[PDB]
């Protein structure tokens, strides 16, 4: 297990994750807002 | 009247925090062997 | 047994007692952690009779 080089490519594409998180997140408060 | 505060009970919080920070600062060494 | 095993009675007892009196240094804080470490130094273990 090279956590070493996953760091790296982990620290690469942080703007994928975040961008998609957020998004996720929204899902969510819309499902939120429109649930009882 | 109790001797002593339940919470947050210093001494606890500061042995929690500085292991979970060594752990990691340990890992984030462990990283950056490979990056050079 | 109630009165061995209460917290009440080793609180007097301990109040009582020259051992405890000797050991004051007139300050209410450290008085009071005293008394509670030494109340925790009596302890009742309760028997059983299957086990005799």
């Amino acid at each position: 297990l090279d956590i070493r080089g996953l760091f790296r490519t982990l620290w690469a594409g942080k703007l994928w994750i975040i961008g998609m998180g957020l998004a996720f997140a929204l899902i969510a408060l819309a499902y939120t807002f429109f649930a009882r | 009247e109790p001797v002593k505060r339940d919470s947050p009970r210093r001494a606890f919080l500061m042995i929690m925090w500085g292991i979970v920070g060594g752990l990691i600062g340990a890992g984030v060494a462990l990283t950056r062997r490979c990056s050079k | 047994v109630m009165q061995l095993a209460s917290w009440d009675t080793r609180r007097e007892f301990w109040l009582q007692t020259d051992y405890y009196k000797q050991r004051m240094v007139g300050n209410s804080k450290a008085d009071a952690a005293l008394l509670d470490e030494m109340i925790n130094n009596i302890q009742f273990i309760p028997g059983d009779f299957t086990r005799a």
